[PDB]
């Protein structure tokens, strides 16, 4: 077999900023390598072949270089429309696949619009409770989130969903559930969940009561 | 012009077989090889093998060899994949794509045109509908500027659930959420609208969350309390 | 057909059929890229002011040292046993250097020769027979023995080849002219026809002088020119309007 | 589908004159009002041509020799020949050339083809509808390296019909030069009971397949609880083409009108000679005779011992 690494797992970069990423093989591939661009919601498109050579149509920024087991893959200047996870995929032995780097517009700290949401009267009906944590429009994205109950931290039970990163204007959101039956939520008096987030300089708390 | 059609989405059991296929059409079928590859739910790219449509002749990735099986009509322009005893985890976005009719080597797969993909999916569960929940703010006078409100969409497996706010009407701060997988194996996901807490007490939000594999459409209004 | 990735090989030549069409061989003839570009019945500098029958492209990979075979009335093992062109062949052979697209470091293989065959093979023929050939006077069962042989091998195109032993791309060009009613052309201009006054005619290539009359001669579909007891041409066929 | 068809009468070869058919035109060239020579493939003249027929009880479709192309002629009703199978083995071991006309479409195909042992179509016969309809299409159980594909724009042919005497004559030549396939084809209408008629016309240039396949052998197709079936009545006749000199006369509309075979008897070369399919009272110069060569004499010295061309 044959390894391909991509040293850049993501990268965040700001309109007419120069990219580069770095696909790294475990053997000598002379220049038996090729560069694909994937969009959120579709199928891969070939940038460059030959580890060098740009394919018909594609935009003049795109660029590649480099001979032997380590090669780059360049935009001079990104623009919006690039957004997307970049891979190199070799052909010195079978088509193998790189990780892929994936690209995000740069953008100013933002800290969350922030929520949370106690179990409806409908979903207790079903015998379940699930309460939710939503943070909305933040930039950076690693965004870290705790729940609380009587002023501890419990395990296994939570899960959480991100937005995708918004195109009209570059901010994440997450939600965080925490889910329960309905007698672990009759059991508990009071409920939070807490933010850590770069835009906040400290963690922020917003806890909620059965009937409150 | 050329295009690669895939078959709709497919469904199936562990230990089960599926197949699916690629039309070709705008180029002559014979002249160039057809690889299959894949894509795990927010992952990397993953190839399976190739066949040569002028000769039926196909090569593998070693992990598939035995497992999966290609095959091809000439007179239907069509390619399939094949793909025998499904384990859980080969849940994944497929696509087939083509070998570079110009200016390549002899020799480099490439992958010069794909076609749009078709999704598998692997579960020991039968098909159910969503269950839709208010997430509706807590108290009515502790919104104080801007309000937030939603609909949790539960337990719900044929994968696709998709969610529209008055009537498809509604777009303005609105957000929906990646679907996740539960410890049961099924799906669930939320949306949520920001609003003007002036308007929340005389203005009417609400949700159509629509289902086709289990024919469900579920419309409810979301009210402060 | 000479862009395209990947070629035939030599042992099963492709053919591609050229019809209903603007050649241009101003932009293949006129190009840098060519080591050979060899005609056999017209000169490539006429090939503009010509209409075609038929053309027929055949495309495939040798070594630099075989390209010296395709040219007609050669003989050696690719001439022999599976690519021959006719003694009284018309057309044009094309070839250059592949050695940044056929060749690989590790070996390209993907194309093969024919070593043995138990007769030369005719003009333009093909031999996809895997048979194993018998060259002891035992015949011989089964995939292989001794003085028994698998009839192909393989080309080994690696990049550190010298030259004569890296690959040739090979393009035949292989068209017939002015004898019958043509489907592919250079990029002449039609004129308007003009009838009763001399003038130095132009049909499909066929070049002249006289004065042209509408004839009560009947021709068949397949009949684009009459021919005179002294084998010149006294009727044609207008190929704007079938008059 | 292949099956070994087993129901039918065994009856000698039969034979027939091939008076002066067979010509067609050597070339895409118009020419009027006179008397060209060629040299070419051609059936000669009166040549001893294979009768084959379907009958009730007897329905033969054997594989022929292709030795320096073909001279093929249906004499039919009913759309009961429907083409051919041509090569070298016929077992995928090697290439060969399917031209068919099935019920819809002429399939022209060149591949590593399977055919069956004997090869024919099939056609349910009067059914029901009062209509007939093409159901089996048993020539080849695989096609497997194929490198030329044609098929026709669709047709409707009609699979019904009975009468005493054939109302078609469809006669084609067959040559095989240079990689490509050539046919010549006519249809004439008849009303004859049976054997090859006496006449003259010339068949028109139809195709030219670029194939590039070595042919030595061909096999014709007829169309028909797997044994036990009725044949429609049909005859085909096949010659052999040989190459020479034939004299065709050119009418004043530019159809070959009359051919003299040069090589049929000595009045044939005197004509040829004149350049004139008449001649006056005389003695007349014709070609010299020569004994033709038996065999080859090889005469070398007894030497064995190879050369040192190593030191
Ligand atoms: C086209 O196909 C033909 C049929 O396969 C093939 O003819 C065969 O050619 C070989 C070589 O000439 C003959 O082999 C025999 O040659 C002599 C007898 O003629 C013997 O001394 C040898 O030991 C050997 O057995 C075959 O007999 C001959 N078969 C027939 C039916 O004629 C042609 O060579 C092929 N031509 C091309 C251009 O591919
Ligand atoms: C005679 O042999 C023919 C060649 O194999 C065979 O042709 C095939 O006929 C079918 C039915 O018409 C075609 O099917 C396609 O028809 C139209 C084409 O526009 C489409 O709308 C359909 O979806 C479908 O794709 C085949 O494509 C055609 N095959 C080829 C290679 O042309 C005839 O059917 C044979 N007839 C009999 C009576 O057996
Ligand atoms: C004519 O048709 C033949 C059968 O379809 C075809 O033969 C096949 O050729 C491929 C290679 O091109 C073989 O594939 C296998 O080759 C070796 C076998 O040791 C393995 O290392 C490979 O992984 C691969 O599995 C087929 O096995 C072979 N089939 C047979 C029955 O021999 C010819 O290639 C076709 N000819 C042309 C001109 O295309
Ligand atoms: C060359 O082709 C000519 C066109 O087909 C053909 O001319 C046609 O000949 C026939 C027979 O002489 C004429 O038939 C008619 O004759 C008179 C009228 O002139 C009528 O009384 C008859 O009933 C009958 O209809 C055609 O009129 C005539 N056509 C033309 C346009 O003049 C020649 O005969 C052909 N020549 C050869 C050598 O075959
Ligand atoms: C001249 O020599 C060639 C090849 O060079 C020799 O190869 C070995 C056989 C060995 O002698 C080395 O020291 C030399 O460098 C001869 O070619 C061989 O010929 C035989 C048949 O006689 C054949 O079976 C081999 O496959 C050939 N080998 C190679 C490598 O080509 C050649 O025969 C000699 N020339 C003359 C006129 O005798
Ligand atoms: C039809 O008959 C032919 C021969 O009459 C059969 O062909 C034989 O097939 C066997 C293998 O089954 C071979 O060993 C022979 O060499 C073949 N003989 C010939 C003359 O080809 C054919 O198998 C029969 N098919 C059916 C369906 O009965
Ligand atoms: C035609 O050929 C056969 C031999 O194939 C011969 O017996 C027969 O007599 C010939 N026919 C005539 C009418 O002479
Ligand atoms: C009659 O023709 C139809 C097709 O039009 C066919 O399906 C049916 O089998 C025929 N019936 C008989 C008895 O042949």
């Amino acid at each position: 077999d044959i390894q391909m690494t991509q040293s850049p797992s993501s990268l965040s970069a700001s309109v007419g900023d120069r990219v580069t990423i770095t696909c790294q093989a475990s053997q000598d591939i002379s220049d038996y390598l090729n560069w694909y661009q994937q969009q959120p919601g579709k199928a891969p498109k070939l940038l460059i072949y030959d580890a060098s050579n740009l394919e018909t149509g594609v935009p003049s920024r795109f660029s590649g270089s480099g001979s032997g087991t380590d090669f780059t893959f360049t935009i001079s200047s990104l623009q919006p429309e690039d957004i997307g996870t970049y891979y190199c995929q070799q052909y010195d032995n079978l088509p193998t696949f790189g990780g892929g780097t994936k690209l995000e517009i740069k953008r100013t700290v933002a800290a969350p619009s922030v929520f949370i949401f106690p179990p409806s009267d409908e979903q207790l009906k079903s015998g379940t409770a699930s309460v939710v944590c939503l943070l909305n429009n933040f930039y950076p994205r690693e965004a870290k989130v705790q729940w609380k109950v009587d002023n501890a931290l419990q395990s296994g039970n939570s899960q959480e969903s991100v937005t995708e990163q918004d195109s009209k204007d570059s901010t994440y959101s997450l939600s965080s559930t925490l889910t329960l039956s309905k007698a672990d939520y009759e059991k508990h008096k009071v409920y939070a969940c807490e933010v850590t987030h770069q835009g906040l300089s400290s963690p922020v708390t917003k806890s909620f009561n059965r009937g409150e | 012009q050329v295009q690669l059609v895939q078959s709709g989405a497919e469904v199936k059991k562990p230990g089960a077989s599926v197949k699916v296929s690629c039309k070709a059409s705008g180029y002559t079928f014979t002249g160039t090889y057809i690889h299959w590859v894949r894509q795990a739910p927010g992952q990397g790219l993953e190839w399976m093998g190739w066949i040569n449509p002028n000769s039926g002749g196909t090569n593998f990735a070693q992990i598939f060899q035995g497992r999966v099986t290609l095959t091809r009509d000439t007179s239907i322009s069509t390619a399939y994949m094949d793909l025998n005893r499904l384990k859980s985890d080969d849940t994944a976005v497929y696509y087939c794509a083509r070998d570079r009719v110009l200016y390549g080597r002899s020799f480099g797969w490439y992958f010069d045109v794909w076609g749009a993909g078709t999704t598998v999916t692997v579960s020991s569960a039968s098909t159910k509908g969503p269950s839709v929940f208010p997430l509706a703010p807590c108290s009515r006078s502790t919104s104080e500027s801007t309000a937030a409100l939603g609909c949790l969409v539960k337990d719900y497996f044929p994968e696709p659930v998709t969610v529209s706010w008055n009537s498809g009407a509604l777009t303005s701060g609105v957000h929906t959420f990646p679907a996740v997988l539960q410890s049961s194996g099924l799906y669930s996901l939320s949306s949520v609208v920001t609003v003007p807490s002036s308007s929340l007490g005389t203005k009417t939000y609400t949700c159509n969350v629509d289902h086709k594999p289990s024919n469900t459409k579920v419309d409810k209004r979301v009210e402060s309390k | 057909v000479f862009n395209a990735t990947r070629f035939a090989s030599v042992y099963a030549w492709n053919r591609k059929r050229i019809s209903n069409c603007v050649a241009d061989y101003s932009v293949l003839y006129n190009s840098a890229s060519f080591s050979t570009f060899k005609c056999y019945g017209v000169s490539p500098t006429k090939l503009n002011d010509l209409c075609f029958t038929n053309v027929y492209a055949d495309s495939f990979v040798i070594r630099g040292d075989e390209v010296r075979q395709i040219a007609p009335g050669q003989t050696g093992k690719i001439a022999d046993y599976n690519y021959k062109l006719p003694d009284d062949f018309t057309g044009c052979v094309i070839a250059w250097n592949s050695n940044n697209l056929d060749s690989k470091v590790g070996g390209n293989y993907n194309y093969l020769y024919r070593l043995f065959r138990k007769s030369n093979l005719k003009p333009f023929e093909r031999d996809i027979s895997t048979e194993i050939y018998q060259a002891g006077s035992t015949p011989c069962n089964g995939v292989e023995g001794f003085n028994c042989y698998f009839p192909l091998q393989s080309y080994g195109f690696q990049p550190t080849n010298g030259v004569g032993y890296q690959p040739y791309r090979v393009v035949v060009l292989s068209f017939e002219l002015l004898h019958a009613p043509a489907t592919v052309c250079g990029p002449k201009k039609s004129t308007n026809l003009v009838k009763n006054k001399c003038v130095n005619f132009n049909f499909n290539g066929l070049t002249g002088t006289g004065v042209l009359t509408e004839s009560n001669k009947k021709f068949l579909p397949f009949q684009q020119f009459g021919r005179d007891i002294a084998d010149t041409t006294d009727a044609v066929r207008d190929p704007q309007t079938l008059e | 589908q292949c099956v070994n068809l087993t129901t039918r009468t065994q009856l000698p070869p039969a034979y027939t004159n091939s008076f002066t058919r067979g010509v067609y035109y050597p070339d895409k060239v118009f020419r009027s009002s006179v008397l060209h020579s060629t040299q070419d493939l051609f059936l000669p003249f009166f040549s001893n041509v294979t009768w084959f027929h379907a009958i009730h009880k007897r329905f033969d479709n054997p594989v022929l020799p292709f030795n320096d192309g073909v001279y093929f002629a249906s004499t039919e009703k009913s759309n009961i020949i429907r083409g051919w199978i041509f090569g070298t083995t016929l077992d995928s071991k090697t290439q060969s050339l399917l031209i068919v006309n099935n019920a819809t479409n002429v399939v022209i195909k060149v591949c590593e083809f399977q055919f069956c042992n004997d090869p024919f179509l099939g056609v349910y016969y009067h059914k029901n509808n009062k209509s007939w309809m093409e159901s089996e299409f048993r020539v080849y159980s695989s096609a497997n390296n194929c490198t030329f594909e044609y098929v026709s724009q669709p047709f409707l042919m009609d699979l019904e019909g009975k009468q005493g005497n054939f109302k078609n004559l469809r006669e084609f030549v067959f040559k095989n030069i240079d990689g490509y396939f050539k046919i010549y084809s006519k249809h004439t209408p008849i009303n004859l009971v049976r054997d090859l008629p006496q006449g003259f016309s010339a068949l028109e240039p139809l195709v030219d397949l670029p194939i590039g396949i070595n042919i030595t052998r061909f096999q014709t197709l007829l169309a028909l609880s797997s044994s036990g079936w009725t044949a429609g009545a049909a005859a085909y006749y096949v010659g052999y083409l040989q190459p020479r000199t034939f004299l065709l006369k050119y009418n004043e509309n530019g159809t070959i009108t009359d051919a003299v075979d040069c090589a049929l008897d000595p009045l044939s070369e005197t004509k040829c000679t004149l350049k004139s399919f008449t001649v006056e009272k005389g003695i007349y110069q014709t070609s010299n005779f020569r004994v033709q060569p038996t065999e080859s004499i090889v005469r070398f010295p007894n030497i064995t011992n190879l050369c040192p061309f190593g030191e």
